[PDB]
């Protein structure tokens, strides 16, 4: 039940590398979006901004965790900052996935349902959507505010900052409330978001293929390009996000099915790697989205005559 | 006549098209005839292909997601105008023979027999804030030079004439579009029997829509509000078929119906775009460019043969809905234009100056002689002028409109002619009923430059009133009551005539579109407002100046396809003095 | 119960600065770069400095609520001290630069056009912030926490163990403190007071002739000048004053009834200097049209 030997010295390293890269990316995209907000005026601009804020606040609280894992799993800071950092981490996780799926819905509107996108007030629509996204993220994460707390010295003077449950869960209900909140986290994290994304990009891919199935051969090349960007987007989401979910479910099933301690040990050892891999979502999100957006790249860096008229003779 | 022409960016390709708007008879559509004048020397061996393209745009700024083009081709047709081999087998229509007589060796006639089943050229609302081309059907005729249809298309040698596909009203009137409904609720006395009727199935654009309503509240349940809304349905069959709704003309009345009481009342609602510019997704009629156009014309599908044509099939219907302490019923009317005798000028006729150099001011002739009264304009007007006959102290009457067409009810003693900017009125025989001065007006631009006055020596109506003289610098308000013209389909052109001079335009109001034009010399003081409840035009007056003394006339004009100033008042004298 | 009252004052300034500096930063950000000039950039930098000054406070509010006990983690005390010193010094420096630019633009440019371009004003602001950061480096370096008692009352006293000689602790800390307090108040206050004296002599020599609005303009100018000097005097002067008295007491062997009092005042005057950063946005907005 002990963590991998090299983990105590490598997990902080990957965390802090993610901190550096994710800040360099998210701060840059946020600054660019603010600079070009008037220029873009896109209902997806606010969604990109929300994801950028999510990613930046996600990587901002990580360095404290990195230095804590440096200290053989002990929190140095104050319990209030334990709570604030955990809440920021979780809200940024959820809202990163939610902003990705909100951009998915916007692209569904502007790709598969173009008439609805045109008639809908995309400015106010995007504003209301982003407000609802952020408020739902905060409300969902709320429990972590009080569930994370510092303690558990274990006669080692180690003030660990951990997902405390005894405050809400009874001794017999520790497992019950724990599984309830973990289940809520997993489902509202990706089960609805991931299936919504699945249907959205399925329709989007079919529509792009059908649209570019004619016109010219180069049209097929660009169709392949667009299917490729769709595939890489969904595949990056899968690779980065799924492992954290799978180990969530496996760590939970470790109580019911009672997975082997060897396999459970492997699960624990790989869990910090799974946190890093989930962080890879925010690490790449600048590259995945803002790089694709021509407006971000631009910000960071014949006539047809006119109808005449002539007379005839009768 | 006068035929539209457009040259290529280069110049060798020049397309002659008679009319931009083509009548869409349900069974078959008029051929999109024309000619494509080409230079033989430029095309050493190339060919000129004329293509009719019925595009449908659905997303603004195509490639909005970096690659996904957002326009489709509902229907396309092509014709190899040159060389025209015997395989063409296309008879030469009157327009084509007229042109090819007009031109020489570059006579290349192209004909499109577009299929009967297509949507009208109705373009959705661009959206006030939304930027980009409107997402709606649009027809284009492009004569482009190429050797193969799939060859590269050169924008420097490709012409484009946007065409319109509009369905004018059928001469035969349809059945009365009534509708009855009856639903029940908690009480068990008698369902609510709502009946709605409309005056006719065809309502010309902007004319009043008569909504007769009759309900019977036998139960204790009572109606708190009545609501009559002419709604525009844009049945977009593209990709995912789905009918959309956009209320056009709304009237919410607080009229109630007590229990055990029968109620009836004939409302009157008039569609008009001015209070509807901000509603996105609204359907607007054919546009050559971003100029203003009326609400969409109801589509006339083949009778019972509809296969859900791909595109924007515009329909209209009046929903009358009464809310109980929601009984709804619809009437499916058809809001479409009459069949104008002249080509509908799509550009705003008096669009956002010209000096009317008329001559000779005086000429004397006996009865029955042959005389001419010429004119000139500083800038081109393109057969958009009219003529009026002012008998001394008698409201001038419209005689010539469009410089060719003699106004109905006017003797053909007068004939119109155009020659460049010189617009001439030629008399066939000077009858005694000629003791009048003839004026010529240009209405192609907001400054409506009336004629300077050509006095020849023979040797319903609008009631205008509310005028007060001897006002040195005070205000006023002249009232013009229109007996049989609604300001929504009619534009009121208040004009003034100074002593012994041609009239000068004062103020124009066009209720339908909303914008009001004010005379250049009198701008902030003369206000025009046409109250619809009584169809009464009001010319409010402020800060009078000595020269504003004159006899004032209130005018009438068909808001759509502006012909002239036909129906006129008698004239009210107002003087500026102590 | 001063140890409990003063933290309430800290919370009050926290909220007041939140609202005020947030609003001023918002409005300056709203202004387009076309409207924004060197003065706008300087006031925005002052607003951000004050916002940080007040945002790193609540940690200290809790600290003083726990009777000078710091449970907010070892490092965050050092970071909060750094941010407090940098925000305070940068705020005073930015206000001095604002006064200097106003004096050099109102009447100097027509008399002597020798100044850095408003575009270079951003570079000047960056240099000012860099100077503030390098001057605030020592407080961070010396900031390390510890109970200092037998009880668990860990607090970040500036440690001088890097000197490695007990006998020189007093000398090193007095030298650093006098340098810092001088650069913080004497230099900036002296320079902007010289600027105010210059402009006052100008108006005295200029408005000798009477004009229709001379009375109202003179009264509003008097209000502007008096409030401008007082807002910095009553806030920052007492702080550096008491700091200098503490530094010079040991040489002056000031009896204990003052040095303990010097300690007693400091938590109060600390808030008195804090509220200046809070009220800077309000005064600037009122007199912004007047200044132009
Ligand atoms: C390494 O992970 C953490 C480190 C530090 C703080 C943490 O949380 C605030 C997290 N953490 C947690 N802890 S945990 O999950 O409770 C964990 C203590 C334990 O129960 C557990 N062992 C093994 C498995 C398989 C599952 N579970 N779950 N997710 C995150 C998380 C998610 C995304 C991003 C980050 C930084 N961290
Ligand atoms: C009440 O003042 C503090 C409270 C909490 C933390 C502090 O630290 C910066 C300050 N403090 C301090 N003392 S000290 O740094 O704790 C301490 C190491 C030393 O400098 C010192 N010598 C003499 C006296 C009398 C006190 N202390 N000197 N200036 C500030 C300061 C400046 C600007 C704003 C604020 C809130 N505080």
């Amino acid at each position: 039940y002990t963590d991998w030997k090299s983990s105590g010295a490598l997990i902080p390293a990957i965390y802090m590398l993610v901190f550096l890269l994710g800040t360099t990316g998210n701060g840059l995209v946020l600054w660019t979006v603010f600079r070009s907000s008037r220029e873009k005026r896109r209902s997806a601009d606010i969604f990109i901004a929300s994801l950028a804020v999510a990613d930046l606040t996600f990587v901002v609280t990580l360095p404290l965790w990195a230095t804590y894992t440096y200290r053989d799993y002990d929190w140095p800071f104050g319990t209030f900052f334990c709570k604030l950092s955990s809440y920021l981490i979780f809200v940024n996780m959820y809202a990163s996935v939610f902003c990705l799926t909100g951009l998915s819905f916007d692209r569904y509107l502007a790709i598969v349902r173009p008439v609805a996108n045109a008639r809908l007030r995309l400015r106010v629509s995007g504003a209301v959507a982003t407000a609802v996204l952020w408020v739902l993220a905060a409300l969902l994460a709320m429990p972590v505010m009080v569930l994370r707390t510092t303690g558990d010295l274990e006669n080692t003077t180690k003030v660990q900052c951990y997902m405390d449950y005894s405050m809400v869960a009874t001794v017999s209900s520790e497992w019950a409330w724990e599984v309830g909140l973990g289940v809520s986290s997993t489902t509202v994290g990706f089960v609805v978001p991931f299936t919504i994304m699945l249907t959205c990009y399925f329709f989007i891919a079919q529509t792009i293929a059908g649209h570019f199935r004619k016109e010219r051969i180069e049209g097929l090349r660009k169709r392949r390009r667009l299917l490729s960007i769709i595939v890489v987007l969904v595949v990056t989401f899968a690779l980065c996000w799924m492992p954290y979910h799978l180990v969530k479910t496996l760590y939970m099933l470790g109580s019911l099915l009672h997975w082997p301690c060897d396999f459970d040990l492997f699960l624990m050892n790989i869990f910090p790697y799974c946190t890093c891999i989930s962080y890879v979502n925010s690490c790449l999100n600048p590259f995945l989205y803002a790089f694709f957006d021509p407006r971000f790249r631009q910000a960071c860096t014949d006539e047809s005559c006119t109808t005449a008229s002539s007379s005839l003779a009768k | 006549t006068r035929v539209f022409k457009k040259a290529s960016p280069n110049g060798k390709l020049t397309v002659y098209l008679g009319k931009r708007d083509f009548v869409d008879h349900i069974d078959l559509v008029e051929p999109v005839d024309g000619v494509v004048l080409v230079d033989p020397e430029y095309l050493k061996e190339r060919r000129v292909y004329v293509t009719l393209t019925a595009a449908f745009r659905y997303g603004r700024e195509d490639l909005d997601v970096l690659g996904l083009t957002f326009r489709k081709d509902l229907f396309v047709a092509n014709v190899q105008s040159f060389p025209p081999a015997p395989e063409d087998k296309k008879p030469l229509t009157r327009l084509q023979e007229r042109l090819i007589k007009k031109l020489g060796e570059h006579a290349y006639p192209f004909t499109f027999e577009i299929p009967p089943n297509l949507p009208s050229s109705v373009t959705l609302q661009p959206g006030p804030e939304d930027t980009g081309k409107a997402i709606g059907v649009d027809y284009e005729v492009k004569a482009f030079v190429a050797e193969n249809l799939e060859e590269k298309i050169h924008k420097r040698n490709s012409v484009r004439l946007v065409i319109e596909k509009v369905q004018y009203a059928p001469e035969r009137p349809g059945p009365q579009p009534t509708a009855e409904t009856t639903r029940q609720f908690l009480m068990s006395d008698k369902p609510l029997h709502l009946e709605a009727s409309l005056d006719k199935e065809i309502y010309y654009h902007g004319e009043p829509i008569s909504v007769n309503v009759h309900v019977t509240n036998n139960t204790n349940k009572t109606v708190k509000k009545i609501k009559i809304s002419v709604r525009q349905y844009a049945d977009i069959v593209l990709f995912n078929t789905a009918q959309y709704k956009v209320p056009v003309a709304m009237e919410e009345a607080d009229d109630t119906v007590a229990p055990s009481s029968t109620f009836s009342k004939v409302y009157t609602l008039t569609p008009f775009l001015a209070n509807n510019r901000e509603k996105r997704g609204l359907a607007l009629d054919g546009k050559l460019k971003h100029e203003d156009t009326n609400l969409a014309s109801s589509t006339l599908l083949r009778e019972g043969a509809n296969r859900e044509i791909l595109g924007i099939i515009v329909s209209y219907k009046v929903k009358v809905k009464l809310v109980v302490s929601d009984v709804a019923v619809e009437l499916p009317f058809t809001l479409m234009h009459p069949k104008p005798k002249e080509e509908p000028p799509h550009r705003e006729v008096p669009e956002h100056d010209i000096q009317m150099t008329q001559s000779p001011s005086s000429l004397s002739a006996s009865v029955g002689d042959r005389v001419t009264i010429t004119c000139r304009a500083s800038q081109s007007v393109s057969s958009a002028v009219a003529w009026y006959q002012q008998k001394p102290g008698k409201a001038p009457k419209l005689l010539i409109y469009s410089a060719s067409s003699l106004y109905s009810g006017v003797p053909s003693r007068f004939s119109g002619s155009r020659s460049g900017t010189d617009f001439t009125l030629t008399i066939s025989s000077l009858q005694p009923e000629d003791f009048a001065t003839y004026y010529c007006q240009q209405y192609k631009y907001v400054p409506v430059t009336f004629g300077q006055g050509t006095k020849v020596e023979i040797k319903v109506q609008l009631v205008e009133s509310g005028g007060g003289l001897v006002q040195p610098g005070g205000s006023l308000r002249l009232s013009c009551a229109a007996s049989g013209f609604n300001v929504y389909s009619s534009s009121i052109h208040w004009v003034r005539q100074a002593p012994g001079k041609g009239l000068e335009w004062v103020a124009s109001i066009s209720s339908y579109y909303g914008y009001t034009y004010y005379a250049d010399s009198v701008k902030g003081r003369f206000t025009i407002s046409a109250d619809t409840s009584k169809n009464t035009a009001y010319l409010q007056m402020n800060s009078l100046r000595a020269e504003d003394t004159a006899v004032y006339y209130c005018a009438r004009s068909r808001q759509f396809w502006y012909s002239g100033l036909d129906y006129w008042g008698q004239g009210t004298l107002v003087t500026v003095s102590s």
